[PDB]
């Protein structure tokens, strides 16, 4: 839902320390994934990625 | 175990009618449950019949005047919107006026067929003077409240109002265990008598909450080996991967000839042994 | 700009389905690569076989294109 | 005057 | 504008009686222009004078005719305010009576007054003159509601105020659109187009009426009929009216049943929510008539024809065409809809180019006049110009959310729901309500008088009258407007027998319940008969790519012709202040003037890829390309990496 | 729905290429022109998820822009959320705002992970939210919060907990300005207290029941609490409730 | 998270709401604190409409003492008139007892308004709508219920006629124009404002554009004592206010004993500047953008916090922008002796115990009043029936009361000034 | 002509039970009808069974306390006021316990009838210690709706199966305006929550029901 997506991104922005160099990851992580995904919005899977990651 | 009565019907100038029910006993607070669910059904589900089209002879839009006639075609089109008809028949209908000369047009000169009757015959449409004609053409159609215009030829449309009632009333008094009095005071256009709009919307409410009531072949799964089907046909169907009598009625005839080697008289074979097996 | 890119594809696609020789005719015969149109004898001289030839191939490789088959998007875009 | 050129803002995202 | 400064834009004490202190606009004009009083007139020379009576021995001569005064003449005399209470014939009541004395407000013994103004409303304009129960507004809240009243639109069927003040008879005989009858006699012929009257022994009198024509500000300028067909008239009688007045006066809006309590989030910052039968029952609806033009022109290559042969078009989209191109009178046009076909001869027969004229994006109506003005037929046309066609579309417009509702006192909103009647709060008798308004916007607003109107609507509709108050009207007693609401609605309480129409303990204040649920609320909220009216104006825009400036490459602005939104330095700065940087530089290149960019951007974007990094935009060079016309060497330039090298000047413009 | 099909155009173009049977871009256009229903199915799903910047024309502060999740309504008016009005210095009396669309990937996710109005509650010029309830809002929870001694129906009765005593206001039963008593255990703010017990009584055991003014605590005889019983009104225990569920979840 | 909400039972207004979503942000995050606002919200939007608050005529209560107040301050200013027309007093005398007495019955009448709408009915709308703050002031439901007061004429001068109508009685034609004048005054405010306003906010832009986060430290130890903002003996800004975000530049102490409540380079939160205020440190040495030795801008650790998020601000954060918009966001934003002085009126019924103690050279007040001056802090010493006074004076104070006088019930004694 | 689904079940620890149902295709303004007069049904016109009054046997008064037992009578009483029994008979029963010693009473040390069943069988009641006996006699009657009060201890009880109902309108427009009601109730366990909407759709059936054929 929105609310998740809400809280993942909360969750990301805090344990990066700069929320600049985490927007430019999670814009670069979502490129690539619509890039190799051509051949769900790329940046709302690369939130979640990201956040499935942290454990 | 309540009793429904009721205790006074009248009828206004304009054909209007008025009821007032009495309901009792209801239990503590069902009272205002069953009044606001009358109150609900009988302001915005009710099918009513209105004038929908009206073509009015001379004219081809609603910003025209006709030479003789004291109202422009708006303001006619305002006068025919607001008369009130019942039709019997569930199809639109066709009334036609024709008045001349020094005249006021009204509801009375309106000739619907047999089935669609006007209730106030003393709604003012136009006054025409001497030497004017007007002529008029009206659809009536069934339909539920406000319908817009959705943009049979030269006909004028017209924003629907299918509101066969006009004002409901209810208020809940102490019948003393504590028991409830419900009066509801119903208001219509005369459509339709008080007594059978509220007989409709108990109807609608009874349809609403009844689906709530309560809600909350052996020779197919044979296996093609029982087909006895000729060793080359039964291998062809077996290498195409049918494996079920389901599966060969998942093909069809022109199918089962693209089958790979399967010829007319194969099908044929399989179409008796299905026959076989009824 | 964009229904510009867009057409010549399509119009390239249904060319690849004509034989090479046939298209590499029309290519040059309507000047689809330098927007030129060349006569029969630029590529009577050019191609291998000279005049009254390539208006052979031009002929044969249109009856393709006609056909309502392997050609019916571009009738859009009249 | 990376806004008047049209570059990336040396604030922000674009710090580097 | 730039010269105009604070002393100019406010009210010098001169203005007493000459210049409204209330109607003016707001913004960069507020201050420098405003209206005319009420009785004020100028003299010969130029000076505004205003009327007074004269004071002898403390009494009032009405019998003598006013004596006009201009500014400088009224400074050595002791003036009274038009709201001073005299008795019978004309002695002044009272011991200290307010006076002006030399551009000063003082007080006298009511023997030592000299003039006296003719009316307590004297000091305001006629918009001004038209707000009931003005004393009991703030002044900025009475600003709005004058402003207001003048983008009032002429409804479908108008209705009088039932709270009017006095002048609106007035306000409409002056606008020169309500026929009066000069002559005491009979009617003889009526009609939507024509009336006649007969003079009881006389001449004929004969009108002609205009009918939904198209005003300035395309609003309509319809006229109508009051009389009937052999119907006794006298002189002095109203025997038509116009777009915005019922029988005689002033009517911009309209009556409705107005409640003061919040709803569900609806009535939050100024929001209004109304009812379903204001669009239903055609209250608030309007007629909107807009001309559309189309010119033949004659270019080098040729000229251009009006004709139905038009390139790239079938013919179910020349349905409605009158077999020269024109479209029909009477017909409905929806938007991209063909009104003008026209050819231009192009060059490059399969020669001609279409650029017939059409409805604009969301516009529709009906055609009620296709006016033709060709040279020939002796008519002025442009220099360049064969033909000129002009195309009139009239069309019904209906409340809607999104559209601006007003009240005379100020009090504006803006529709954000509209609600089915069944679902709206009703009344003790089962009518539900009309709008419901959010009384948190009155007391921080002051502008009390709209809950004094309503509570007088209210009793005006239970005792089938209206009421003439005049503002300034508690010259008479200690609080008459609330006194007289009271009597009124006791008395219509007393007539119509229904006891919950009027309550002692709240006097404006009766039971509502709720159309939802059905359950009253908990305590009684103060509901009327307000008088309020739609506001003029069509402001939706929106733009992905459209036509470009010249110089500068950039997006054109406005609404006709697919113009973009600036983002000025403002939101620059926001979004400097964000951190953002992709979308200040996509915002800045890719989507305003990198020429280049833009295609490969929206290209990238209809076939689904990546958009690519942007370039340098076209008004970097533009400014480049001026200063260098300036004789000054500007150059850009890319550093040298290794060491025995030059730097090397970058071609932009390559 | 006017605005959207019109900004979002290149982006329903081309998901009626890629995921339907549309072969061009004119055909796609000519779709849209005749505004046919597949185009409305497209465009919901295409400006899912897909951030909006709104402004409002006079930008004083970085608070003018802010970024929010389209969604399609019908009307010519622009919907706004309430609470973000004083950010905006925005009422609904006429006021207009201007809408973009980011274009890129990295314009979409840095509208969403900065520009965000979720993410904007406090004031970066004083620190102080500016994302609080007002105006109606707050009328009502001081409404709902506040005392009434005229209207106290049901007062003086016990409840178990939270959900018995709002379960309790909503049949009826008791009045919403009552004073009532829960049993909660957990902190208690009440103003107008005092912090010596009014009575205290030691019953014929180890336990002493000291009576507050809005509290009454059961406490063992040289021990730890044993309850906690709150005076309050139903509207409090209502409003505490929603806070604390809008916590817990 | 794990922070469990405390039951708040209270009456809850703006300020309680803003103290709620502050203490929710700082325990459990941004999206929980939209969460937050949104139930709330709806709450509030549900029981608003619950109550049926609405306005009405009768709402508008003002208080029947209204004219009782009005006819004392006439029959003063009767007095008063009287006396200039004898030639007791002179005009300038005339006109400021006159906007003096009229200043004082409008706060009378403001404090009786506030009293009647807090006694009589505590559940108004009115009352409820001005009180909780959520639409309305107290200078606005004074105009509305009270008396409007002392304005003042297009050039500044003030006029000595009052306007002592609300607007639920109505004003009249002068009364009217009086308000006019205001009106305009502030219209032609605003609109001549806005350009200045914008004209400021770009000048700051322009000035400060190229302060972005560039270093991490510039290794100084140097700062500004951070203290409150006093006026005198009031506070207008506390230090705790003052102190958040910044980072401390040398280790504080508890004046007391040698508990350490900060190190050197140490961001303070709300908790430790509620801790710093509790124990009156009263002065703080800060690291500061003004005292910061770097390369043209600040440094991570001068600048402190960033406020909109309660961190340390990131690096690259165009800081200087936001500056200049916190700056000039509130740009648009931006009668006589009244309650700045004080009268004291005795209580009781007794005689005068003056003396010649104090320092009491006679003097000419603003008024037409003779009385004494003192400039030398003495204590009053008078009979005051039962038991004597303890009433003290200040440097400049004006006596009325001299010795040998019998003094009433609520008599004017003196008058104490607060801090051509 | 719609269709009721179940969109969600769930029995909470509790054992109260949970269930939302989707009701759809309803008209403009049928949703709220629904969805008011279900709620209010089920809210306040369901049968149920509750603890009316119970005697301890040593205590005579509210504010009074039992040597031995955590708990006072007060605290013991909310705590039976929220015991969740269901009668299978319309006559009113009598339970007795008697638990003795260290232990934690229970709801399942409640010795009812074979007619009564203990919804939850672990629900807090009291805590002995050493040496104590709590001796309890608890009636069960036939009501609905709570019930306030002006030998036995008289009880506030609750007789209502349903605890709480929410309703939410939604629009399920494809393409007039049509709507959609997503209904959300919660069950204390004695009922299920398609019995519970079952016996409300009842109860407002066999109200509407008269109102039709005559007037
Ligand atoms: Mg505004
Ligand atoms: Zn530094």
């Amino acid at each position: 839902d929105s609310q998740d997506l809400l809280f993942k991104a909360e969750s990301l922005i805090v344990n990066s320390t700069n929320r600049y160099h985490v927007t430019l990851q999670i814009a670069r992580r979502a490129k690539q994934a619509r890039y190799e995904e051509m051949e769900i919005k790329p940046v709302l899977r690369a939130i979640l990625e990201m956040s499935d990651e942290l454990n | 175990t309540f009793q429904v009565e009721c205790v006074e019907s009248r009828t206004e100038a304009d054909q209007g009618q008025y009821g007032r029910f009495s309901i009792e006993p209801l239990a503590r607070g069902q009272g205002t449950t069953v009044g606001n669910a009358l109150r609900r059904v009988l302001l915005s589900n009710l099918e009513g019949t209105a004038v929908t089209a009206v073509r009015i002879g001379g004219v081809n839009h609603e910003f025209a005047t006709i030479p003789g006639v004291r109202e422009d075609v708006l303001d006619i089109l305002l006068n025919v919107r607001e008369l009130v008809v019942h039709a019997h028949s569930p199809q639109p209908q066709i009334g036609r006026l024709r008045v001349v000369g020094p005249a006021t047009v009204t509801a009375a000169d309106v000739d619907f067929g047999p089935e669609v009757e006007v209730i106030n015959p003393n709604h003012y449409i136009a006054s025409l003077s001497e030497g004017a004609t007007l002529e008029m053409e009206l659809k009536v159609e069934w339909g539920t409240g406000y319908r817009a215009i959705d943009r049979a030829l030269d006909f004028l449309q017209l924003d629907a109002v299918f509101m066969p009632v006009r004002r409901v009333n209810y208020s809940v008094e102490d019948a003393r265990t504590a028991i409830d009095r419900l009066v509801l005071e119903v208001w219509t256009n005369g459509s339709l008598s008080p007594q059978e709009a509220l007989s409709q919307a108990a109807s609608c409410l009874v349809a609403l909450f009844e689906p709530l009531k309560n809600v909350s072949t052996p020779e197919s799964q044979t296996p093609i080996e029982d087909l006895q089907l000729s060793v080359r046909a039964y291998n062809c169907l077996k290498r195409a991967q049918v494996n079920s009598v389901a599966d060969l009625l998942s093909y069809t005839y022109e199918d089962l000839l693209e089958i790979k080697n399967f010829g007319q008289k194969s099908a044929e074979e399989v179409v008796e042994a299905l026959e076989r097996i009824g | 700009e964009v229904a510009k890119n867009l057409l010549r594809e399509d119009l390239e696609g249904v060319l690849s389905t004509l034989s090479p020789r046939e298209r590499d005719v029309l290519r040059l015969r309507y000047g689809l690569d330098d927007g030129r149109m060349k006569t029969l004898e630029e590529i009577g001289q050019l191609f291998n076989v000279t005049r009254e030839r390539i208006r052979q191939i031009e002929a044969k490789a249109l009856r393709k294109l006609r056909h309502p088959n392997r050609n019916s998007i571009l009738k859009e875009y009249i | 005057e990376n806004v008047i050129i049209g570059r990336l803002i040396p604030a922000g995202t674009g710090f580097k | 504008r730039e010269r105009a400064g604070f002393a100019v834009r406010d009210i010098h004490p001169s203005h007493y009686g000459r210049i409204c202190p209330i109607e003016t606009p707001e913004g960069p004009n507020a201050g420098l222009i405003g209206s005319l009083a009420t009785h004020a007139r100028v003299n010969d020379y130029g000076f505004i004078e205003t009327p007074f009576w004269r004071v002898e021995e403390g009494r009032v001569r009405k019998d003598l005719a006013p004596v006009y005064m201009t500014a400088d003449q009224e400074d050595d005399l002791r003036v009274a305010p038009g709201d001073v209470a005299t008795d019978d014939a004309g002695y002044i009541l009272g011991t200290t009576i307010p006076v002006r004395y030399r551009q000063d407000f003082t007080t006298t013994t009511p023997e030592r007054v000299d003039y006296v103004a003719l009316s307590p409303v004297q000091i305001i304009s006629v918009a001004t003159s038209l707000i009931p129960f003005l004393e009991h507004d703030d002044a900025n809240r009475a600003l709005m509601g004058s402003n207001m009243q003048r983008q009032a639109v002429p409804l479908l069927r108008p209705e009088r105020p039932l709270v009017g003040t006095g002048l609106e008879p007035q306000a409409a005989r002056d606008s020169g659109m309500v026929i009066t009858s000069p002559v005491d006699g009979t009617i003889s012929y009526v009609d939507a187009t024509h009336i006649e009257v007969t003079a009881d022994t006389g001449e004929k009198y004969g009108y002609a009426l205009q009918k939904y024509q198209r005003s300035n500000q395309d609003t309509c300028l319809n006229q109508r009929p009051i009389v009937f067909e052999g119907d006794r008239v006298q002189r002095g009688q109203v025997i038509a009216d116009g777009s915005a007045t019922e029988k005689g006066e002033l009517a911009l809006g309209q009556n409705i049943l107005v409640a003061y309590m919040p709803w569900e989030g609806y009535n939050y910052e100024d929001a209004i929510l109304i009812s379903e039968r204001l669009v239903y029952d055609d209250v608030y609806t309007s007629i909107h008539i807009e001309k559309f033009e189309i010119e033949a022109r004659q270019t080098k290559l040729g000229p251009e024809e009006i004709t139905r042969e038009i390139p790239n078009v079938g013919e179910d989209a020349l349905r409605q065409l009158d077999e020269n191109g024109i479209i029909r009178v009477g017909a409905w046009v929806e938007s991209g809809d063909i009104l003008v076909g026209k050819v231009t001869p192009k060059g490059e027969a399969r020669d001609v180019r279409d650029n017939s004229l059409r409805v604009p994006n969301g516009e529709k109506g009906r055609v009620v006049d296709v006016r033709l003005f060709t040279r020939e037929q002796g008519d002025e046309l442009p220099p360049g110009a064969n033909m000129v066609v002009r195309v009139y579309v009239a069309q019904k417009r209906k409340i809607q959310v999104g559209d601006k509702m007003a009240g005379r006192h100020g009090n504006k909103g803006i529709i954000s729901r509209i609600l089915p009647c069944e679902d709206m709060p009703y009344l003790p008798d089962g009518t539900p309500l009309d709008i419901v308004l959010n009384p948190l916007g009155v007391p921080s607003r002051m502008n009390v008088g709209q809950v004094f109107e309503c509570m007088l609507g209210w009793a005006g509709q239970l005792l089938d009258a209206r009421f003439k108050v005049t503002p300034f009207d508690e010259m008479y007693g200690a609080e008459a407007s609330r006194l007289t609401v009271n009597a009124k609605l006791s008395e219509a309480r007393e007539q119509t027998g229904q006891p919950w129409v009027f309550s002692d303990d709240e006097p404006g204040k009766i039971q509502v319940y709720d159309g939802r649920t059905g359950e009253p609320f908990d305590r009684p909220v103060t509901v009327g008969r307000a008088y309020m009216l739609k506001l003029v104006h069509d402001k939706i825009h929106a733009r992905s790519t459209g036509p470009y400036s010249l110089v500068t490459q950039q997006p054109l602005g406005g609404k006709a012709q697919q113009g973009g939104q600036r983002f000025g330095e403002m939101e620059v700065w926001a979004l400097e202040a964000y951190g953002a940087a992709y979308i200040l530089q996509e915002l800045l290149t890719v989507k305003s003037d990198d020429m280049q960019g833009r295609n490969e951007a929206l290209n990238a974007i209809v076939k689904g890829k990546a958009i690519p990094r942007p370039g340098t935009p076209e008004s970097f060079k533009v400014l480049m390309r001026e200063l260098q016309s300036l004789c000054l060497d500007i150059a850009v330039y890319k550093a040298s990496t290794e060491d025995y090298e030059e730097d090397k000047e970058v071609d932009l413009m390559a | 729905r006017e605005m959207a099909i019109e900004l979002f155009q290149p982006f329903v173009i081309h998901r009626l290429i890629k995921n339907h049977s549309i072969n061009n871009i004119k055909q796609a256009k000519k779709l849209i022109q005749k505004n046919d229903p597949l185009i409305w199915d497209v465009l919901e799903e295409v400006i899912e998820g897909h951030p909006v910047m709104l402004n409002r024309a006079p930008t004083l502060h970085r608070l003018g822009i802010q970024a929010f999740e389209p969604i399609l309504v019908e009307g010519r008016a622009i919907q706004l959320h309430p609470l973000v009005c004083p950010a905006f210095n925005a009422d609904f009396d006429g006021d207009q705002m201007a809408v973009h669309v980011p274009l890129s990937i990295e314009a979409q996710a840095e509208a969403r992970m900065l520009m965000l109005a979720s993410g904007n509650i406090l004031s970066p010029a004083t620190g102080q939210p500016i994302v609080t309830p007002s105006q109606d809002m707050v009328l009502g929870c001081y409404y709902l919060t506040a005392e009434n001694p005229g209207a106290q129906k049901g007062a003086g009765r016990y409840f178990a907990n939270l959900e018995d005593a709002i379960r309790a206001f909503e049949q009826g039963s008791v009045d919403l300005h009552a004073w009532v008593w829960v049993r909660f255990d957990g902190e208690v703010e009440s103003e107008g207290e005092s912090d010596e017990p009014e009575s205290v009584v030691a019953a014929d055991d180890g336990t002493v029941t000291k009576t507050y003014r809005f509290r009454r605590i059961r406490e063992t005889e040289d021990g730890q609490r044993l309850s906690q019983y709150v005076k309050t009104t139903p509207g409090r225990i209502l409003f505490n409730n929603t806070v604390q569920t809008a916590l817990i979840h | 998270a794990k922070s469990a909400p405390i039951f708040r039972n209270r009456v809850i207004d703006k300020k309680q709401l803003k103290k709620l979503i502050g203490w929710t942000f700082a325990h459990y995050g941004t999206a929980k604190t939209a969460v937050v606002a949104d139930d709330l919200k709806a709450l509030g939007f549900r029981y608003a409409t619950r109550a049926g608050v609405s306005i009405s005529i009768d709402d508008l209560k003002v208080p029947g003492s209204k004219a009782e107040l009005l006819e004392s301050a006439e029959k003063r200013i009767q007095e008063t008139e009287d006396r200039y027309t004898r030639g007791e007093i002179t005009e300038v005398e005339r006109f400021q007892k006159v906007i003096d007495t009229w200043a004082n019955t409008n706060d009378e009448l403001t404090d009786r308004v506030v009293k009647n709408f807090r006694e009589s009915d505590p559940l108004n709308s009115v009352y409820m709508m001005a009180f909780s703050g959520a639409r309305g002031n107290i200078s606005q439901v004074r105009q509305l219920v009270g008396m409007r007061g002392l304005m003042a004429n297009p050039q500044g001068e003030i006029i000595d006629l009052p306007i002592k109508t609300n607007f639920r009685e109505g004003l009249t034609v002068t009364e009217y124009i009086i308000s006019s004048y205001g009106a305009r005054k502030g219209l032609v405010d605003t609109a001549l404002r806005t350009a200045d306003s914008g004209y400021l906010t770009r000048r700051l832009v322009d000035v400060s554009q190229d302060v972005i986060i560039h270093e991490v430290d510039c290794g100084t130890s140097r700062g500004l004592f951070v203290e409150a903002m006093t006026d005198g003996d009031r506070i207008l800004i506390p230090i705790s206010q003052r102190l958040l975000g910044r980072v401390t530049a040398e280790a504080v102490l508890d004046p007391s004993t040698d508990e350490v409540l900060a190190e050197a380079g140490q961001d303070i939160n709300e908790d430790l500047a509620n801790r710093i205020e509790k124990a009156g440190i009263k002065k703080v040495k800060v690291r500061s953008p003004l005292t910061c030795e770097a390369a043209r801008s600040v440094c991570q650790k001068c600048y402190g916090w960033s406020l909109a998020h309660a961190q340390m601000v990131d690096m690259g954060e165009a800081v200087g922008i936001i500056a200049a918009q916190s700056i000039g966001e509130p740009g648009t934003q931006l009668v006589f002796t009244g309650e700045t002085a004080r009268l004291l009126r005795a209580p009781v019924a007794g005689t005068i115990k003056l003396g010649k103690k104090a320092r009491t050279r006679p003097y000419r007040t603003r008024h037409g009043e003779e009385a004494l001056l003192a400039e030398a802090n003495f204590d009053l010493v008078l009979e005051g029936k039962g038991r004597k006074e303890t009433f003290a004076i200040l440097q400049g104070s004006t006596i009325f009361v001299q010795d040998g006088d019998k003094v009433a019930a609520e008599a004017i004694l003196a008058e104490v000034p607060v801090s051509k």
